[PDB]
């Protein structure tokens, strides 16, 4: 429901992770979050992602805001991980399920990563400093792209079902 | 589009750090909880202990490596590293302790986060200090194969054949594993899937690369026999050979989220 706050005039923000959340938040919001946590949590993502992009330089005051929104992003991520691990169990496709699964690998492996880069980075709040938040952007990157990447395959996989199923994430388009 | 590599591409770097940044960040917020709302922090004895703890060990197990390594870059570089942290440690230890006198000093508030701040940059150079000395061990290994590739094509006999045997075969055994352990350890999973396959056609190169010497050696002790294709057939496998290896020292360089950047 809620919307991408947008950069207001005179605001310091890391642009390469703005965009990068817009776009997860593009395509996560083309679906009804009503029956599908996967599509709910990514807009939820795509919104912590967007204030992260405020706090990397942030300056005075901000360390625990960063330490923070860095934890509520990997708790979206675990969740993200846990019913795509659940959707792909049911789906009987071979190939849609691999994929699937490949990405409940790669999350964790990012999360963990974003945390740790955000501690690191809220230490220094210089050449060094300017390197944590590349390394930061980086990250973040990485993790809009898996999430993405993440609603699609969760997406086709609903096409194709098991049977003998008790899961189902509700796919509906929503229309502007 | 396409994955990008993470920041921390050893499973080793990524356990080994997680830890010490979940234990600085509660110092981090101790202590922005001092300066911007100013409440007294607490006794940070023990979570500046805990922390020590974390990387006592690392410090200790790196310190067991420039007694255990033949590494001169390493044997150069470890010691500004284990000096980075244990400074920081000791700054850290300060701060618990003159924040245990005046649970509002400030000069203890910039030892804290300084410590803070030192513990994981020192710890960061050190894992990437054993990490690419690791690489350099490795990436040698290979290249000492495909230096012994190139003298194939001056095995004329049995007797040399059964001499170039003896030494490829071994050096294809450790590299074999080094490869293997390396891949078990890199966390961008395409890597590992390109490290694994030029290893299999590697291992599966061999037998034929020892097969095609042999049918060399026989047919240029034949009479009039022509040797010109069994040549072809030897030295079109060691360039296959040669380009897998190369393949895997080209993987194997690929530890910089920096050169695979968006």
């Amino acid at each position: 429901d809620e919307e991408f706050p947008e950069q207001k005039a005179g605001e310091v923000i890391n642009q390469p992770m703005m965009m990068a959340a817009r776009q997860l938040h593009d395509e996560a919001r083309k679906w009804s979050s009503k029956g599908n946590d996967i599509i709910a949590a990514a807009k939820r993502m795509a919104l912590l992602m967007a204030e992260m992009s405020r706090l990397v330089r942030g300056g005075s005051g901000t360390k625990r805001a960063l330490i923070q929104c860095a934890k509520d992003i990997a708790k979206a991520s675990d969740e993200v991980t846990r019913l795509a691990k659940e959707v792909a169990k049911q789906c009987t496709d071979k190939r849609i399920r691999t994929n699937l699964l490949q990405v409940c690998e790669r999350i964790p492996t990012i999360s963990t990563q974003l945390k740790i880069l955000s501690t690191v980075k809220a230490t220094m709040l210089d050449e060094e400093s300017e390197q944590a938040t590349e390394m930061l952007v980086h990250n973040a990157q990485n993790l809009m792209q898996s999430v993405k990447e993440t609603v699609r395959e969760a997406e086709a996989a609903s096409i194709k079902i098991r049977t003998d199923a008790g899961f189902t994430l509700r796919w509906v388009r929503k229309t502007p | 589009h396409h994955h990008h590599m993470p920041v921390f591409h050893t499973r080793t770097i990524e356990s080994i750090l997680e830890p010490v940044a979940q234990q600085i960040s509660h110092l981090v917020i101790m202590h922005e909880e001092g300066e911007v709302d100013g409440k007294a922090i607490p006794d940070l004895t023990a979570p500046v202990a805990a922390v020590q703890a974390a990387v006592s060990n690392l410090v200790r197990v790196g310190k067991e490596t420039v007694q255990t390594t033949e590494d001169q870059i390493l044997k150069r570089d470890m010691p500004p590293a284990f000096i980075k942290v244990e400074n920081a440690c000791t700054k850290l230890v300060q701060a618990a302790q003159m924040l245990q006198s005046d649970p509002y000093s400030v000069p203890a508030r910039d030892y804290l986060i300084d410590g803070s701040r030192g513990i994981l940059s020192g710890t960061s150079d050190l894992l990437l200090t054993f990490d690419e000395a690791e690489v350099r061990k490795i990436i040698r290994v290979c290249k000492g194969i495909l230096e012994y590739l190139t003298v194939a094509e001056v095995v004329e006999t049995m007797e040399d054949l059964v001499t170039y045997t003896k030494n490829l075969g071994p050096g294809m055994t450790k590299m074999a594993k080094m490869i293997d352990e390396r891949q078990q350890e890199l966390t961008h999973q395409e890597h590992r899937v390109m490290l694994v396959n030029s290893m299999n056609t590697v291992k599966e190169l061999l037998p034929v690369l020892i097969s095609a010497m042999k049918i060399f050696v026989t047919t240029k002790n034949s009479k009039n026999q022509g040797i010109e294709e069994a040549l072809k057939n030897r030295n079109f496998t060691v360039e296959k050979m040669s380009a897998e290896i190369n393949e895997i020292i080209r993987v194997l360089q690929l530890t910089s989220w920096d050169e695979d950047a968006w």
